[PDB]
């Protein structure tokens, strides 16, 4: 084989160098390598040659004497084994060498040199901390040049590898501070809990530093830590970044509160208070033309029976939900209901309440006539309709705590059930004392039943949920110990750890004290609390390991029937980590193989699982899945997926989805339990016009709502075993999706708090070029007026650089103000 | 100047990012177990009938266990060939067998007829189950259609075809007066010829108006086929489901093909063609008149064969039209705006006036081009929407006429 | 004979960096993690067995009676009770299966096996593994999505719109009572084609997509070009309504050639059938048919007519900022140059199509890997425009 | 089928069709009016080391009031040019008086109908286009197709990328951009210039003012007047 | 496809023509260079078989005129008569002009005569 004429002349050129270098007397060897060193550093601005030369060079640099010439060597040792590199022989070296400017020597060398810094840095014992300041300053001097010379991805790896992200918010300037913020905010979803915080905590901080506390908040809502959001609240003090974050506390659903000392205090109060939400989700309701009450009947499709007719009205309430504009269960409402039979007036009523919901003013005018109805399921539906109606928005005098007065602590058990579940929809996330007060003691009665209990617990799981309140926690275990066991574990205590998995919810850590005082509890119904509170406290929060318990206790044989709670693993699995797309599609795949060989039960709480990932999101090979499924002898396997289609598909409008379901419901025709539930399916695919999204991630699908998780996940809770209780009585656990109703179209206003008529950008936002922390780039700009609703995949973007938004997200509300540059 | 070997890997080792070889080695893992789990699969078994059938259509699979010795007179089944007076039948047999049985005995020799397939029990080779296939492959599906085909204002009524078709399918289909007072039967045929446009809409409104005995559209291109026979076994079964299907109208299309041109280029390049030209005229020559059954063959021009001075005994009556005016165009717009959500409030006869012979697929094609405007103003209101109709109907005629 | 594959591959695509980073790695790991929890969680469940109940009632009752020795057949017919089956050497069997009967997967034309002696079948073997006589929805669903082009916002909405027209709002039309399956004519340069292809990729985003190129200009007897594609559209319908790519044979297979007869016979039957098909009236069906072509004076007059052919859309040669656009879509995997030496490449340059795009940044790797191997080479600044030259874009004499 | 000058079966004449599609194989050629001067430009941008520029000849006089530019074939245009050339010495012969440029344009037309009319000729696959001021004042452009058609122009943009340049031309053919000499100029440049590269010295430029002989731009004015072209351009952010 | 010589192409092209040109490549072969003071022709002698006598003293430089000199690389029958015609033009200026011809316009005739050629009547083009 045969080089370069040139190449080999050089080669034999260095050859004589390194011999005189390798040469006895020392005399010599500080020319020699004087002359080598300038061409060593010249093609990084070679080495090939003196790849044979790792044993003689190593001796050379040994033998030289200790001052410049072994400094030198140990420079010229490490720029090489970058190559001839059989360990960190290149930091060994450079440790040992000048320690001066090193990034002349290429930038090849000062990467390779910044990676073995943290392999060292996470190398290192606890007690040598003699070198891990040199490697910090030799940190601090590469994050320069790595800011130059765009590699600031790289340096934030090395940073966090050697957790110094706190001096990385002081060398980080603005100009390149946005593709790095996005940079940690990507690995925050991977990254397990301390160091997560670490992330958010530093990101919260070059936010603060740089002004971005629009964008800080949606950081400081996912660290769900509320003492820094009223901190870094009062940080800004504009009045645009005022409002702006009053309609992020408002479109979250938590309500802060505050004092009247800050400005123009009583507009943050309403806008948070989500009082101009009906008002304005009607205005483009109006201007979509979308506001005809779309009869269940068309929906159906009847071109070609009291449960049937109960399951129309409900698509009815799904369909005109939220509008208030429903002349069906208004004008002949009282008809429709002494119709109806049995125990269905109540669901009829708050659904009715489904209709007027964040409707005040209106909805509690409407339902006050039937308040005093003669039924008790009419009164108890009426009462649960003003929860619904009150649920989510939040009031300055908050009518329903006065409205459920007598009806709170009420000894019939119906018309305790509908306050109670009114009160937990309406002060879901409130966080009230008042409200906690007074329904911890209704808690605490006796004379209510095991399923009335359970509700209570799930009213004060959502009332409290993700806050740790311990008299909540002491009074759920209280009742657990004072009930008896056998009766607790039939079918209906599957409600208290429910509330503990809410109130501890996104927190972890702790949950070890509260299985420990649930230890004393018997297997059959502890080995269900225990994993139910751990995987709803570890939600969003890609815990593996969490999932992986759950795949080995749901893998035994548990065959009284204790392997009920394999299905709370199964919902488990999909709750650690439905936060972003991996860990979703995947376990995707796994509820597949669990379907594809699995335990009866096992395939029964698959779809729960299914519909949990892609609720609101109607994925093609999700829909496949579950319609193939849905024909499985097991008659609850086909009622799961029957409902995860519809969770799936829920206000989407899909239209091939829609037909597939009618095909089913064609197909289910003969038998009744199936048919209604399909219905069931279709009104929950047409829900809201699709103008209220289900998913519980918003924020750019990367926030986790607690009241939207909680009421979703108490609806998927009751879905483990509707086989048994939504045939019996629980026609009113389906109105948790109030929690979870959220809008999904853009609401402009501007810097006087006006309706914009701004048109933006809307299309498919995906990723094109990964090269660093680049924000996600739209394609397929159907641009239109601003109400557009915003589904899975795609996103929106300004037509223009005349708009300035308060925040770069665009969803939900968002205020625009016209840009100094524009004409 | 190629400096490859040793080079190569000393530069693809020169760069990289830090952990670059972990995660070659992550995604390696990553592959391996993809492998892996497509390996360790869920039913690993391609037979399938798991438990649905294997718990109590099992149950009755014990039960055809003990009636295993009956039901095996399956082995194998060949059509049969002739017979003798009666008792013995001659029979060519798939096995190339020059076979003859006595039929067993609970089979009677009416029933069995020449040409039918016949399973043999290996025994004794009796006439045991003589199936009546009446196999259909998928092509033969699309040459039998749809029977009812929905009746409509004279599908844009062209007054004069339709009514000399009518005295000639429609009529006979009535049957009051073919027997006596005119000549015996009806007239012998109907050729509903014309350019492509109004060529078997009549057919079909026909269809819609007469019985359930309704048209199939079979398709000469179609008919014509490789291999020798194959399309003389085709219009064979073509008739015998016309004529089970309550002696329906055969339906014959395309006649280009099947007739092929006027010529044979030395009768050998279409000699197939020309196989299922001596079958046809064997089916359709009639033999005994029939006022029952109907046949009614369709082309755009009089490309037929020698059969063609044959016919004036057999397919009479040739007829056409495809030349719509202006009062049958603006009728063809009425029967078109019957659909979509317009009103004849629009002048549609400005638009009649301004396309000289414009077909009536073109009249519908129109009709689709403006519901396509309407969408694409996205106003679902196509009734008082006359302007706009006006316009999309102009433009697109202007784009028709040159784009 | 085929309805779907099982789709469990793919493992999310979306890698978001694409290059050695530790945003990236640590989505690996999470990747690699969920794959052993997976089969962790399959594992642990199929040995930790629900329940151990006999021979899983599987060998006391059919497993037996299935028999040790078996052959496979073909099953041709089906009645009531018994199933006419064409099993090997021409045999057939007219026996009534009852273990391992699965109706729904049995189906005429599909192997299914007999237990010899007392021939009677016993089960059916639903991969069979061999549906090999036409093959054209083997490549359904392309996952190229509309990221992977860029710069032709105005033919992407407009082919959007023109395929949104149906799935999305297909009460609009419904309603309006036309269901109009007009297709797409795409003109455009003979430099381009496949983008023809990538723009149509957007619409393969949804239901399946088949393709029909070259083809032939139907001398067979049958004719049957053009009408398989119609049964294949028709299987189409069956699965998730596709499109039919007929890229280059909407021009030469539809040639609007002045003769009238003695044509090859394509004209008397492509051209007809292709309007038959192409018609609304006659089948029925959400498949869009996309006509693209380089040739836009050879449009057939059948095919001119926006009457039944409609959505004419035109692709222009790319501008400035879409060769910008491309050129980074291009670029961005290999990591051109720390400089970015975007502009003076494209600049000057014109009548610069997206395959050529294609082949020069290909070409500039090559070129650098050939002896300039400097990872990011700091030659390619000019290289990149020392390969965009590459002479080959037209020779022909002098001429001139 | 058929080739040849005959007629085919649906209209046209497909022989003359393709010597009209041949002036694609060639190069751009833009030139406008304007009252004061007529400037027409070519930009070829083929020049080999060892081919002399000077023969090129892309643009030629005919009587020192007017000039004609290539687009096709060179042969066959050089043929042209002789020939009308020749015609218009008859024609200053005969009748004394200047020859008009409709005049000089209709002969090339004649001729080429001509040899277009009998299977004979070959149809001169040439596009050929014709500026000039005439004798009463008012210069004109006219544009001859190679099949037997001329036409008065405004803009004639003939060549390669012919569409993209017309639309260029006819989008902003402003008459006041147009008024100054070095306004039409510059009107010409910046719309030659659009088509490919034209980065160092591509354009070839011709110039013909009133009553001054054929002036052809020397290459540093060219270049000049790219940068005033560029000037233009900038401060237009 | 090829026919008569006064054809076009379906995409506008003159085969024939083209085809002609391309097979000048093949075969023969001369090189003109241009410098100051002097201007020389370089030809290779094809066959150089022992058998002849080289007494035509010249096979591919041809002398046309006093003030020039061509080279051929084409069919020798078609460069006999070219050669002759070019000679007959040339002296046919000096008799009209009584002034030794421009190498141009010399040129420009032998161009014109081959442009005739190959444009009207059913014959070949010089190749
Ligand atoms: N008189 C008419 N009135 C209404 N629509 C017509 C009329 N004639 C033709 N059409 C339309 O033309 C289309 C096809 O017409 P038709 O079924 O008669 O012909 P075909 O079977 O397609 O063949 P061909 O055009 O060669 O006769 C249909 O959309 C039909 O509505
Ligand atoms: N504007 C573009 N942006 C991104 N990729 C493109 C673009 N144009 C073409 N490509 C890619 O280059 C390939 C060749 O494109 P195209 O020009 O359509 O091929 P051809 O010229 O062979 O028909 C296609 O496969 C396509 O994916």
């Amino acid at each position: 084989q045969e080089l370069s004429e040139e190449d080999k002349q050089l080669q034999d050129e260095l050859e004589m160098l390194v011999e005189r270098l390798g040469e006895k007397d020392t005399s010599l060897y500080r020319p020699a390598l004087e002359e080598l060193r300038r061409q060593i550093r010249s093609s990084t601005t070679p080495l090939k040659f003196l790849r044979p030369h790792y044993g003689k060079l190593k001796e050379i640099y040994e033998n030289m004497a200790p001052g410049e010439n072994k400094r030198f060597a140990a420079d010229i040792i490490s720029v090489l084994a970058m190559t001839m590199s059989g360990e960190r022989e290149c930091l060994k070296y450079r440790l040992v060498g000048s320690q001066e400017e090193l990034a002349s020597w290429g930038h090849e060398y000062v990467r390779h040199l910044a990676g073995e810094v943290a392999k060292e840095w996470q190398e290192l014992d606890d007690a040598e901390k003699v070198q891990r300041e040199p490697l910090l300053t030799l940190v601090k001097e590469i994050v320069p040049y790595n800011m130059a010379h765009n590699a600031e991805h790289e340096a934030c790896d090395l940073l966090m590898e050697i957790e110094q992200v706190d001096m990385l918010e002081k060398d980080i300037d603005e100009n390149a501070y946005a593709k790095v913020c996005l940079y940690l905010t990507s690995c925050v979803n991977y990254v397990p809990e301390p160091e997560n915080s670490a992330l958010l905590r530093c990101a919260l901080g070059v936010f603060r530093k740089f002004s971005r506390f629009p964008e800080a908040l949606r950081l400081a809502l996912m660290l769900n830590d509320m003492e820094l959001v009223e901190d870094i609240f009062t940080s800004c003090k504009d009045v645009v970044v005022q409002k702006q974050m009053a309609f992020m506390l408002g479109r979250h659903g938590v309500f802060l509160e505050l004092s009247e000392d800050v400005e123009e205090y009583e507009d943050l109060t309403e806008i948070m208070s989500n009082v101009q939400l009906n008002s304005n989700f009607l205005a483009l309701a109006r201007e979509l033309d979308i506001m005809e009450p779309k009869v269940p009947d068309d929906i159906y499709k009847t071109h070609l029976s009291a449960r049937m007719n109960l399951a129309s009205s409900f698509v009815n309430g799904f369909v005109n939900a939220a509008f208030g504009q429903d002349k069906l269960l208004t004008d002949d409402g009282n008809k429709w209901l002494y119709k109806n039979k049995d125990h269905g007036m109540l669901s009829a009523a708050a659904s009715l309440g489904m209709i007027l919901l964040w409707d005040v003013d209106g909805g509690l005018t409407q339902i006050d006539k039937y308040l005093y109805s003669s039924e008790d399921y009419i009164k108890s539906g009426a009462l649960l309709a003003c929860g619904i109606v009150n649920s989510g928005v939040r009031n300055e005098c908050d009518p329903a705590l006065a409205l459920l007065s007598d009806y709170v602590l009420h000894n019939s058990n119906t018309m305790r059930l509908g306050s109670i579940f009114g009160l937990g929809l309406a002060y879901a996330g409130s966080n009230r004392e008042d409200v906690l007060t007074l329904l911890l003691p209704v808690m605490g009665d006796s004379k209510s039943s095991m399923e009335v209990a359970g509700v209570t617990a799930l009213a004060c799981g959502m009332i409290a949920v993700g806050s740790c309140n311990g008299d909540v926690t002491s009074t759920i275990l209280q009742t657990i110990m004072e009930k008896s066991e056998t009766e607790l574990k039939d079918t209906y205590a599957r409600w208290l750890p429910l509330g503990l998995g809410l109130n501890h919810l996104g927190k972890g850590e702790a949950i070890e004290a509260i299985l420990a005082a649930l230890e004393v509890v018997s297997e059959p119904f502890r080995s269900f609390a225990n994993t139910l509170v751990d995987v709803c406290a570890y939600a969003g929060s890609g815990n593996v390991l969490k999932v992986q318990q759950l795949l080995h206790i749901c893998s035994e044989h548990f065959d009284a029937d204790m392997g009920a709670h394999q299905g709370v693993a199964v919902l488990g699995i999909a709750l650690i980590a439905m936060g972003e797309e991996i860990g979703a599609e995947m376990a995707l795949r796994t509820f597949g193989h669990l379907l594809r060989y699995g335990e009866p039960t096992l395939r029964r709480a698959v779809p729960l699982a299914l519909a949990l990932i892609s609720v609101s999101n109607p994925r093609l090979n999700i829909l496949d899945t579950l319609s193939k499924f849905s024909h499985d002898a097991d008659p609850e396997v086909s009622y799961n997926s029957i409902f995860a289609m519809g969770m799936v598909g829920s206000g989407t409008n899909n239209a091939r989805l829609a037909a597939m379901l009618r095909q089913l419901a064609q197909y289910h025709a003969k038998d009744p339990n199936n048919l209604f539930m399909v219905r069931l399916a279709q009104g929950l695919t047409h829900l809201g016009k699709g103008t209220l999204t289900l998913c519980p991630y918003h924020s750019d699908r990367q926030l986790m709502s607690q009241v939207a998780v909680a009421g979703l996940l108490t609806v998927l809770v009751s879905f483990l075993d509707v086989r048994n209780i939504i045939l019996g009585k629980s026609h009113y656990v389906l109105y948790g999706l109030v929690a979870a109703m959220q809008p999904r179209m853009l609401v402009t206003f501007d810097e006087e708090l006006r309706p914009l008529p701004v048109s933006v950008r809307v299309g498919q936002a995906v990723d094109v070029v990964g090269q660093a922390g680049k924000p996600k780039t739209i394609t397929g700009f159907q641009t239109h007026t601003t109400p557009v609703l915003l589904a899975h995949g795609e996103r929106a973007e300004l037509a223009t650089e005349e708009f300035l938004p308060v925040t770069p997200i665009l969803e939900g509300f968002v205020i625009l103000r016209k840009n100094p540059n524009y004409d | 100047r190629a400096l490859d070997e040793g080079d190569i890997a000393l530069l693809k080792t020169y760069g990289q990012s830090t952990y670059s070889r972990q995660i070659k080695q992550v995604e390696d893992d990553i592959q391996q177990l993809l492998k892996k789990i497509n390996e360790l699969t869920g039913i690993k078994e391609s037979d399938t009938g798991l438990a649905p059938p294997a718990l109590w259509d099992l149950a009755a699979d014990k039960q055809t266990l003990q009636s295993e010795q009956p039901l095996q007179v399956a082995r194998c089944t060949k059509i049969i060939n002739a017979d003798s007076e009666d008792p013995k039948y001659i029979i060519n047999v798939k096995q190339f067998a020059k076979f003859v049985v006595d039929l067993s005995d609970q089979v009677a020799p009416t029933d069995i007829e020449e040409g039918m397939r016949v399973g043999v029990d290996r025994n004794k080779y009796q006439i045991h189950i003589p199936l009546p296939p009446k196999i259909d492959p998928t092509v033969t599906m699309m040459q039998v259609e749809e029977k009812p085909d929905v009746t409509y204002s004279d599908v844009g009524g062209c007054k004069e075809q339709i009514e000399k078709l009518r005295e000639v399918v429609e009529t006979p289909l009535l049957h009051p007066e073919r027997f006596v007072n005119l000549g015996i039967e009806p007239p012998k045929g109907v050729l509903l010829f014309g350019p492509p446009g109004t060529g078997k809409t009549l057919c079909a409104r026909a269809v819609a108006n007469r019985t359930d005995a309704c048209f199939i559209r079979v398709i000469g291109s179609e008919l014509v086929q490789k291999y020798v026979g194959e399309g003389a076994r085709m219009v064979r079964e073509l008739f015998e489901m016309a004529r089970t299907k309550k002696a329906c109208l055969i339906f014959f299309d395309e006649i280009d093909a099947i007739g092929g041109a006027r010529f044979d280029d030395g009768a050998g390049g279409d000699n197939e063609v020309q196989r299922t030209m001596l079958e046809l005229i064997n089916q359709l020559d009639g033999f005994d008149p029939r006022g029952n059954i109907k046949v009614l063959m369709a082309t755009n021009r009089p490309d037929t064969l020698d059969p063609a001075l044959m016919r004036p005994g057999r397919l009479d009556r040739k007829i056409e039209f495809s030349l719509p005016d202006l009062e049958g165009r603006t009728h063809i717009f009425k029967i078109h705006a019957r659909s979509m959500s317009v009103e004849r409030d629009i002048r549609f006869e400005l638009l009649a006036r301004l396309c000289p012979n414009s077909t009536g697929a073109e009249i519908r094609s129109v009709c689709t081009e403006a519901g396509m405007f309407a969408i694409r103003a996205r106003r679902k209101i196509a009734t008082e929407k006359d302007f706009l109709e006006a316009v999309n109907k102009v433009i697109k005629s202007y784009a028709k006429f040159s784009a | 004979k085929k309805t779907k594959g099982p789709d469990a591959a793919s493992k999310l695509p979306l890698v978001t960096p694409h290059t050695q980073c530790r945003l990236k790695l640590l989505k690996l790991e999470r990747i690699k993690d969920y794959l052993l929890m997976e089969e962790e969680f399959i594992r642990n469940q199929e040995q930790m067995k629900p329940l151990e109940e006999k021979q899983e009632e599987e060998r006391s009752k059919v497993d037996d009676l299935r028999g040790t020795p078996m052959s496979v057949g073909t099953l041709e017919e089906i009645i009531d009770d018994h199933a006419i089956v064409s099993t090997s050497v021409g045999s057939e069997h007219y026996v009534s299966i009852l273990s391992f009967v699965d109706k729904d997967l049995l189906e005429p034309g599909c192997s299914v096996l007999l237990n010899h002696k007392v021939h009677a079948v016993i089960g059916v073997l639903m991969d069979d593994t061999d549906p090999l006589v036409t093959v054209m929805k083997v490549e359904k669903a392309p996952q190229e999505t509309y990221a992977d082009i860029g710069g032709l916002d105005n033919q992407i909405q407009e082919i959007k719109e023109s395929v949104e027209l149906p799935l999305t709002h297909p009460e609009y039309y419904e309603e309006m009572g036309i269901k109009p399956p007009k297709g797409v004519i795409l003109y455009g340069p003979p430099g381009t084609g496949k983008t023809l292809l990538a723009k149509a990729v957007a619409n393969q985003t949804s239901a399946t997509f088949l393709r029909v190129v070259g083809s032939e200009l139907i001398q067979k007897y049958l004719g049957d070009g053009p009408k398989l594609v119609r049964e294949l559209f028709r299987v189409a319908e069956e699965h998730a309504p596709s499109i039919v790519f007929i890229d280059e044979i909407d021009a030469i297979g539809t040639k609007r050639y002045d003769s009238n007869s003695g044509g090859e016979r394509e004209i008397q039957r492509t051209m007809l059938e292709l309007l038959n098909q192409l018609d609304g009236f006659d089948s029925r069906g959400d498949v869009k048919v996309i006509m693209a072509t380089n040739r836009i004076e050879t449009l057939d007059p059948a095919l001119i007519r926006p009457g039944r052919i409609d959505r004419k859309i035109e692709f222009p040669l790319p501008d400035e900022k879409t060769k910008k656009r491309i050129f980074q879509i291009h670029t961005s995997r290999m990591t051109l140059a720390d400089d970015v030496t975007l502009d003076d490449l494209i600049m000057a340059k014109d009548d610069l199509s997206g395959a050529d795009i294609k082949a020069i940044c290909t070409e500039a790797g090559l070129m650098a890997l050939r002896e300039r191997r400097m990872k990011v080479t700091n030659e390619d600044f000019k290289k990149s425009k020392e390969n965009v030259l590459y002479k080959k874009q037209e020779g022909t004499p002098e001429g001139l | 089928d058929r080739a040849i000058t005959v007629f085919s079966p649906d209209g046209h004449l497909f022989q003359v069709e393709y010597a009209q599609e041949a002036v694609k194989k060639g190069s751009t050629a833009v030139g406008v009016r304007g009252r004061d001067i007529v400037v027409l430009g070519v930009e070829k941008k083929s020049v080999a080391k060892l081919q002399d520029e000077r023969t090129v000849r892309k643009i030629c006089a005919l009587d020192d009031n007017v000039c004609m530019a290539f687009a096709g074939l060179t042969a066959d245009a050089r043929i042209v040019i002789n020939r009308a050339r020749v015609e218009c010495q008859s024609h200053r012969l005969t009748v004394e008086d200047p020859v008009t440029v409709e005049y000089i344009t209709r002969y090339i037309a004649s001729l080429k109908q001509r040899y277009t009319q009998s299977n004979g000729r070959r149809p001169f696959g040439i596009s050929a286009l014709i500026v000039g001021f005439d004798f009463d004042g008012t210069p004109r452009l006219y544009q001859t197709d190679p099949s037997g058609t001329y036409h008065a122009w405004k803009a004639n943009a003939i060549g390669r990328g012919a569409k993209s340049v017309r639309e260029f031309l006819e989008k902003n053919y402003t008459d006041e951009a147009i008024e100054t000499d070095d306004l039409t100029i510059k009107l010409v440049i910046k719309a030659l210039l659009e088509v490919v590269q034209s980065g160092g010295k591509n354009i070839e430029l011709a110039v013909m003012r009133r009553d001054q002989s054929l002036k052809i731009l020397n290459p540093e004015e060219i270049e000049k007047y790219v940068a005033e072209i560029e000037k233009e351009k900038e401060e237009n952010e | 496809y090829d026919s008569r010589t006064t054809i076009f192409s379906p995409e506008g092209r003159l085969y024939q023509v083209e085809y002609a040109m391309e097979a000048i490549g093949h075969a023969g072969t001369c090189l003109g260079i241009l410098a100051n003071d002097g201007v020389l022709l370089a030809a290779e002698r094809r066959n150089i078989h022992k058998l002849l006598d080289e007494v035509f003293f010249s096979e591919k430089i041809y002398k046309l005129n006093e003030d020039m000199a061509c080279s051929v690389a084409g069919i020798t029958s078609d460069a006999n008569v070219l050669t002759n015609e070019l000679r007959l033009i040339a002296q046919r200026y000096l008799l009209q002009y009584q002034e030794p011809i421009p190498c141009e316009q010399l040129v420009t005739a032998l161009c014109d005569i081959k442009q005739a050629y190959t444009q009207f009547g059913g014959k070949r083009p010089f190749g």
